[PDB]
């Protein structure tokens, strides 16, 4: 019974890095997304600047 | 929380029950044993004792599918890893085009 | 991995090194040739006003 609660402790543990490796990819992800709008955004405003 | 370790604490209350039955039971083996058969008394407790190794087989069957869960948990993590390398590969590729 | 994903993105870098280079130089080109309708073309459309 203490294994399978750790079978689904192990297993608790292990979802909990994977709830913190999707994190780390919706951050990273996000981070991607602000630097496109950056890059973006500064071409819209060269191309209207001209 | 609302699912898994609720149904957790349902088959734990459930074989913290069965536990108590079947120590009820053996204790009215150890009473009602004035059956003092050595020949069938050995031949039940064999059979009783299968009984307790089959009752626990289920417990390995869970087990295994769940050690196949928990690597191949592992598996997939290391699959997702790869997944998210090649997503941002490609994203990265098509926003710079 | 680490010599991989470091050569794929700083092949992405040269890449768009490439092709702002490419793009840069086209409008550099365009400046020039039009500007070339301004110094050269100048003395043309003077020798067209004067034979006029």
């Amino acid at each position: 019974e203490a294994f399978i609660q750790m079978l689904d402790k192990n297993l608790d543990e292990a979802e909990d890095q994977f709830q913190i490796a999707l994190r780390n990819h919706l951050i990273h992800i996000e981070n991607l997304m602000q630097l496109q709008e950056a890059r973006m955004r500064g071409l819209a405003e060269e191309f209207n600047r001209d | 929380e609302r699912r898994r370790r609720e149904r957790y604490a349902e088959i734990q209350q459930e074989a913290i029950a069965s536990g108590k039955k079947n120590a009820a039971l053996e204790m009215k083996w150890a009473e009602l044993k004035e059956l003092d058969e050595c020949e069938e008394l050995n031949r039940e407790m064999q059979d009783q004792q299968q009984t307790f190794q089959q009752i626990i087989e289920g417990k390995e069957n869970l087990r295994k599918e769940f050690e196949e869960e928990l690597k191949r948990k592992d598996d997939e993590y290391v699959k997702m890893l790869k997944e998210q390398s090649n997503d941002i590969k490609d994203m990265i590729s098509k926003m710079r085009s | 991995e680490q010599e991989k994903s470091n050569l794929n993105i700083e092949d992405d870098g040269k890449k768009a090194k490439e092709k702002e280079d490419a793009y840069f130089e086209d409008i550099t080109k365009n400046m020039k040739q039009l500007k070339t309708q301004l110094k050269s073309e100048y003395l043309e459309k003077e020798k067209a006003n004067i034979q006029q």
